[PDB]
């Protein structure tokens, strides 16, 4: 990191967190594959740190770490990581056609070896990502709230490449996300209340304080104790 | 004094093309007031100049020049928090559909906020002056002024379609006097600052 | 309070702002005591003389900035400060003023303040819909 | 501004060691009232670190520096007369007996003035602006402040047997308003300038 | 001298706010005795200006200057170990459990080794020295002078839960004369230097 501050929003962001965990069976029946839009609305840590700033403006230093266990020996199988851009076109199957795309950035890797690694670079059309979007997506009034079409990085489409097998294993996905370059800026109230969905800003509060909605901070006897 | 109509700085912003006041309508400050929100440009597309260049126009491009006026006697109390949010995404309550049309666009008569305390997305009121902001405490001024300027990732953007600022103001101490039944008016008036149009 | 929860060491000045918000001819005076970590908490008026206290007429202004010396924070892990107010006078407002009036109380960081060791914040913390609309 | 706690020349005198206010309690001035007065430095013997440096030394030398601020509305009227005697031997009334320890050292508390016409010594009220004084008329001003010198033939002096300067603050014309139940507080801040002490 | 009270550097350190001895009770050295320790600041945090400036203010930051002398006759014979021990975290003998707060802070009276021989934490009094240490051989001299800095990794600490040097004074030769019944005084005379306080 190297700075002097330790509060530099560089320093307060760029920290790889699990963006996404997710299991996939593997068998010779005939999903049989991961696949996951790539966003940080999933886990609320990294959602409440992004959503202190209005607009962001950051690479993605993706990390896809993955094991292998029993339903004798942990196969060594390879697997292929496929960055989907807005616009391009994701394998419905594990064995469909657009895993063979020669413009869809692909990447293949062992169980073996040491995870693989790549950085998606600032995919946004504007200037910046808005983290906050207040308007709506299509022309129309059936547009969703809050969801700016710009703002999608893209799909992370995960298979293994092997044949099918008779032999039962799990293949679980962990995917290590680890924002760089961050440029932040109209830094904004922290949330309190919990989130309720991840496709909007929608409140409920606590049942008590503390974090309830006419409470935030939990109470005390009197003002004067 | 712009234009024909008579009546600080975001960020340290200065925004550099027709070259006005809107006066909104005053709206009511009571003791039961939560607060009011206007969504801007989406409080004057509708209105005079600026509104017929969004509705024969396609992409727009200005600054705001707000000036929020609360007219009370010396026997009225009470504060403001005068804020403009930009992006405010607003949340509903208690649910976990998101806010339809009618709950955003509300045109020039604006909204109300159902829970200040939140700012009505889960945030909070009390760290909402990280925000471009002023203060009315009527003991000591009674007028606010925030200059908006272009904020957007965007070079140009769709006025119909998407709302950059939310010009708040909150009773955070509320209105106050002895026989407890008296008004006090707010007077908004917003002016567009270098009104760039594209797409005649 | 909720950037500095992000970390686990801080450090610096605290900057506290009261404001008045009565009427125009509300009038009195208020005493703001500040008592250091580890101090008695006062009580009574005439026992909160001998720590950093001032007076403010409330008349004569409407905000007050009263600046929290450097603590250097979780070096304590009894409480860490304290900040106090008592009535020096009644509150005077005329017959056609409100008779309650209300104060608002502000706080920042100065230019001193520093917080390290990066942590993840208590106040956030886990269900989310649509979270599988991913995937 | 002196010390950590915040809020004219007697004779033309300016005095010239430890470098703050002492806010004695709010006296409540009404319309009954007759008076109020401090003995110095009896009121400040059993305060804070001048009490520590008088129980604790045993001969004082210091000047004082007085605020009395007396805040109301625009509606009150009255007139005080806030002056500094020094030497104030108090006479008793009616009796040939000289004023006893308790009628005389009264404390932070202070006393009030029985026949304040008097100044309860038999002189005037009226020739009372012989002393340092200043005027609070609640029309013009609500404050006044006095310096105090070292008033002693003596060189140093004895803090727990004599009082050099006696603040009074006597209502010349009372405390008026239309609904006559108003009180108006006082507040009395006193300092001492110079704070010299022998004998630890 | 130093103050008003009249009667080596550890590591070549000398420290650099009041500006006096605190001549604590002599202990009475005989035949059977095992040792004297004191733990400074506890050994004056209930005593005169720097008690008065322990427990009203939060923070402390001196160095001390500490006189050990010990008076006998030419007849006396025996050697002292003055040594000053930084952050003695005593052991307590044949048990698992820590010493109490009793055991440690025990103020203006001291303790008594049990085990000088380990100095009372399973090291040894021979190697002892390693300390900023002088001896007292009543058979050359009668008296000892260490300096102690700011021994902490701290900037500042606190008085009443951390001692940050331990004065020790061990007989390693015993006390000695022809009629063994004889006493020797030892006193211990401890002055803060620059004496730094803060958070009254």
């Amino acid at each position: 990191q190297h700075g002097v501050s330790e509060t530099l929003v560089e320093n307060f962001l760029s920290r790889a967190a699990l963006v996404s965990k997710r299991s996939f069976e593997y068998k010779d029946h005939t999903k049989n594959f991961f696949k996951w839009t790539i966003n940080t609305r999933s886990f609320v840590q990294l959602r409440r740190k992004l959503e202190l700033f209005t607009y962001l403006r950051f690479d993605a230093e993706i990390t896809i770490l993955t094991t292998v266990a029993v339903n004798m020996g942990l196969p060594n199988l390879t697997l292929q990581a496929m960055f989907v851009p807005t616009g391009a076109l994701t394998p419905e199957k594990q064995d469909s056609f657009h895993w063979q795309s020669g413009s869809n950035a692909s990447v293949f890797f062992k169980i073996s070896d040491p995870p693989a690694r790549m950085t998606i670079p600032f995919m946004c059309i504007n200037s910046a990502y808005s983290v906050f979007y207040d308007g709506f997506a299509g022309f129309e009034k059936s547009g969703l709230y809050g969801i700016n079409p710009a703002d999608t990085i893209g799909n992370l489409c995960v298979r293994i490449v092997n044949e099918h097998q008779p032999v039962g294993f799990t293949v679980t996905v962990r995917v290590y996300m680890k924002p760089k370059h961050i440029k932040a800026w109209a830094p904004r109230p922290p949330r309190t209340l919990p989130y309720m969905s991840i496709a909007n800003a929608n409140y409920k509060g606590k049942k008590r304080a503390p974090n309830a909605l006419n409470a935030i901070i939990g109470n005390r006897d009197s003002v004067k104790t | 004094k712009l234009g024909n109509s008579a009546i600080c700085c975001a960020y340290g912003e200065w925004p550099n093309q027709p070259e006005r006041f809107y006066t909104l309508k005053s709206v009511k400050w009571e003791a039961g007031s939560t607060g009011w929100w206007w969504k801007l440009p989406d409080a004057l597309n509708n209105i005079g100049m600026f509104g017929q260049n969004v509705q024969h126009h396609y992409l727009y491009r200005s600054g705001f020049l707000i000036h929020v006026q609360c007219n009370a006697t010396r026997f009225h109390q009470g504060a403001l928090l005068v804020v403009a949010i930009p992006e405010h995404q607003r949340g509903a309550h208690n649910t976990n559909t998101s806010p339809g049309f009618d709950d955003i666009m509300k045109g020039e008569e604006g909204g109300t906020f159902n829970h200040p305390y939140v700012l009505d997305d889960g945030t909070s009121l009390a760290c909402a002056t990280i925000f471009p902001h002023q203060w009315i405490n009527l003991r000591t001024n009674n007028s606010a002024t925030i200059v908006l300027p272009w904020m957007n990732a965007a070079p140009m953007d769709f006025p119909l379609r998407h709302n950059q600022w939310t010009l708040a103001i909150i009773p955070v101490v509320p209105l106050g006097t002895r026989t407890m039944s008296s008004m006090v008016p707010i007077t908004v008036s917003i002016a567009p600052m270098c009104c760039e149009f594209n797409g005649l | 309070g909720n950037i500095s929860r992000y970390y686990t060491h801080w450090s610096g000045s605290l900057e506290m702002t009261f404001m008045f918000c009565g009427s125009f001819m509300a009038t009195g005076k208020l005493i703001l005591c500040y008592t250091p970590p580890g101090g008695s908490c006062p009580t009574t008026r005439e026992t909160a003389m001998l720590g950093t206290h001032i007076v403010w007429d409330f008349g004569l202004q409407s905000s007050v900035t009263l600046i929290i010396p450097w603590i250097s924070g979780s070096h304590y892990r009894a409480n860490v400060g304290y900040v106090t107010c008592f009535m020096q006078t009644n509150l005077i407002v005329p017959s056609e003023s409100s008779d309650t009036c209300s104060l608002i109380g502000f706080i920042a960081a100065k230019d001193d303040f520093s917080l390290r060791l990066m942590r993840d914040s208590p106040d956030i913390g886990q269900h989310l819909h649509a979270a599988e609309a991913a995937y």
